[PDB]
DNA sequence: GAGCCCGTAATACAACAGATTTTTTCTCTTAGTTTTAAATTTTTATATTTCGTCGA
DNA sequence: GAGCCCGTAATACAACAAAATCCAACAAATA
DNA sequence: TCGACGAAATATAAAAATTTAAAACTAAGAGAAA
DNA sequence: TATTTGTTG
DNA sequence: GGTGTTGTATTACGGGCTC
DNA sequence: GGTGTTGTATTACGGGCTC
């Protein structure tokens, strides 16, 4: 993805959709994670309905509004009656294409460490984890990270509250007595992280295309979908044919995807990421 | 849900709103307005077994309406078939329903401007238009166009700049987007050929128009007299209720009614069988369904 | 070094790791219900439209 | 070269990849 | 080929009085897809 | 003796 | 427009000593 | 006693030419 703006900017949305359940009033937990700061949020639902501009607003809407929302083509997400708020508000929409959950990253990420952070906090204490989520959430924040450096309070405002012991590097290190001085310090740190996502970025890239071969088409071929995000992900796979006929390729709507015109009904997305095409090839 | 269902139809009324206006070459805000004012009429318990058609073309004809604009009903029904003054009557049926307030002028200055390009046209397109707006202005405060198809005197104020100016083009083409008679048509234009003196015809019209007074609509002409010569006082209204008691509603009144009434109320039966030889003839499967 | 052709031939990389139903909303599609307004008559004076016909 | 301590500090490697039902079938536990 | 008239179509406000859609409104039924 | 209930491809 | 991404043991590279 | 293992595109290394 690229990178980021200026902070609470792109926000990933994604959740795990079951956990042993409470007393009957939460099921799962939602997490919102900026691009930028990797900032963890607390969202617990109910595994929801329309109702989910309410609690979400409640929770972004503490920071504020952002550009566009890292996610997947969840139906509480891909969501027409949601989407449309999006494009009158001024939200984009990533929406990841059908079972490639890879493009939610920090989300995906942090759920990662919120699963550890769950099971050391509700190992002895399950069915009232919804007490400990804040705990989850604020341990997460206080913790700096890898690919940053810094706890993601430092990458906002720098404003550990906990304060145990002055870091290295002893200053002032109060912003709280910082009251209009705020803009170059926050000019500063968003200029070391932006190059520290720059750096995680090009790390990246360097161990993982070590093998990563290219696939640049962007026009008129004939790929094909090896039974995955063509069928449903509910659907069974076992020992049966796979026999996809050869679609057809009609544009570039990005370096790592084709969409496609799909042969049915209407599929109720077309997106495929190049994890599933497998070009076809004619031969006369 | 009791949300989920209107949404379908919502999207209904625009695909079908959409689609007419994709024919009637409207602005987007005017399809706003038609749509909210549909939003309106499903709020008003929307009119059951009417058209779909209708409706749509009455909630698009308020909207073209209520900025000002030149759009037609013709042309609301101008497929092969429509019967426009049915979309008419359901209009207004839906007057009274929807409650319209604020309700637009019916000027027809803006209607030149648009009928111009079509029949009539000109090289720099501010002769003949403004001419017929001119003389229409003038026209309108003399108290002659009152309810008389602003469309039709359009026309005859476009054929009157035509006559006055120099314009070679045919008397008859007109009515391929005007749809008027002639009858009206060459009545109207015979009309302003009588209102006015005529004095300077061949060149250009009189420059310092003013009629005050002086001047009746045709209608007033022809009903006010009532005929061919070719504040009141409560007590001076009576109530009616003396009349309904003056005939007597009594049982035993059953011959009050003697004036030959009572020999002929009936067919007679000496040609009931006469009657009844052509009924079966004729009236016969009329009555076995 | 410096590359090239081509002909063999090693070479790390990944699939086999029980498979299926549910769970919670959403979104077309397609058949059944409900409320309501509308197709042919009287009719009454008003007016304008559009045919329809007639006349010199 | 040759190795060692120590102190940082990079470094590929794998986990987030929806969740939870059983299917078929061994053998323990009562009553 | 301009004038002269006849005449149905509407509104109109009621009372009415049998059939015809007819479009909102529910409600399966499939198909997604984390 | 039928209905359970631990664990495992 | 729309498409990975950090936590973690594990291991590699400079000051200071022996040369 | 008892505990990975090959199919597959992909890529690396010798004879023969130019040096």
């Amino acid at each position: 993805l690229p990178i980021a703006e200026g902070r609470w900017l792109d926000i990933s949305m994604d959740f795990v959709t079951g956990l042993p359940p409470t007393s009957n009033n939460l099921n799962m937990i939602l997490v919102v994670v900026d691009r930028f700061s990797k900032r963890a949020h607390f969202i617990a639902t109910r595994k929801a309905t329309q109702l989910i501009d309410l609690l979400f607003r409640y929770i972004f809407s503490y920071h504020g509004f952002p550009r566009t929302i890292t996610s997947d083509r969840d139906v509480r997400m891909t969501a027409d009656k949601y989407q449309e708020l999006t494009k009158r508000l001024g939200i984009k929409s990533t929406m990841s294409s059908a079972n490639h959950p890879q493009t939610d990253g920090q989300s995906e990420r942090t759920i990662q460490t919120l699963n550890r952070l769950l099971r050391a906090y509700a190992s002895t204490n399950i069915q009232n984890w919804h007490v400990y989520l804040p705990q989850i959430e604020f341990v997460y924040n206080s913790t700096p990270t890898r690919t940053l450096g810094k706890s993601p309070f430092e990458i906002d405002l720098g404003y550990l509250p906990n304060t145990p012991a002055i870091k290295s590097d002893d200053e002032v290190n109060a912003r709280s007595f910082t009251a209009v001085e705020l803009a170059k310090h926050l000019k500063a740190l968003t200029i070391q992280t932006k190059e520290q996502l720059e750096h995680a970025q090009i790390e990246m890239e360097t161990n993982n295309n070590q093998r990563r071969k290219p696939l640049l088409l962007n026009i008129g071929d004939h790929v094909l979908v090896h039974r995955d995000a063509y069928f449903k992900k509910g659907a069974y796979m076992k020992v049966q044919q796979i026999y996809v006929g050869p679609f057809r390729v009609v544009k570039k709507i990005n370096d790592n995807a084709y969409e496609l015109d799909l042969n049915s009904h209407k599929k109720k997305h077309r997106v495929i990421n190049v994890q599933f095409l497998k070009k076809f090839v004619y031969r006369p | 849900s009791a949300l989920e269902s209107r949404e379908a139809t919502l999207n209904n009324a625009r695909r079908k709103l959409r689609a007419v206006s994709y024919a009637l070459h409207i602005p987007e805000y005017i399809t706003d307005a038609a749509f909210q004012w549909y939003k309106l009429a499903l709020a008003n318990n929307f009119v059951q077994g009417r058209r779909s058609q209708n409706v749509i073309a009455s909630c698009l004809y308020v909207a073209c309406r209520k900025e000002k604009t030149h759009h037609m009903l013709i042309d609301f029904s101008s497929r092969l078939q429509v019967s426009v003054y049915s979309i008419g009557a359901t209009f207004l049926k839906m007057v009274k329903k929807l409650h319209i307030t604020e309700l637009p002028l019916a000027d027809p200055s803006l209607f030149i401007q648009h009928f111009a390009e079509k029949l009539d046209l000109a090289d720099k397109k501010i002769k003949v238009v403004k001419d017929a707006v001119k003389l229409a202005q003038r026209m309108s405060k003399d108290w002659m166009f009152e309810g008389r198809r602003p469309a039709g005197i359009a026309g005859a104020c476009i054929l009157l700049a035509c006559r006055m100016n120099n314009l070679r083009r045919t008397h008859t083409e007109i009515v391929a987007v005007s749809h008027v008679a002639e009858e009206t048509l060459q009545q109207r234009l015979n009309e302003f050929k009588n209102t006015k003196a005529a004095k300077l015809s061949v060149q250009k019209f009189r420059e310092n128009d003013v009629e005050d007074g002086e001047a009746r609509p045709p209608s007033f002409v022809k009903n006010r007299k009532k005929e061919r010569k070719i504040p009141r006082n409560l007590h001076l209204l009576p109530t009616t209720d003396t009349y309904l008691s003056k005939v007597s509603d009594d049982p035993d009144n059953l011959e009050d009614v003697d004036d030959e009434e009572l020999n002929a109320h009936l067919l007679n039966e000496e040609a009931s069988k006469l009657k009844e030889r052509i009924w079966i003839g004729l009236n016969a499967d009329f009555l076995l369904e």
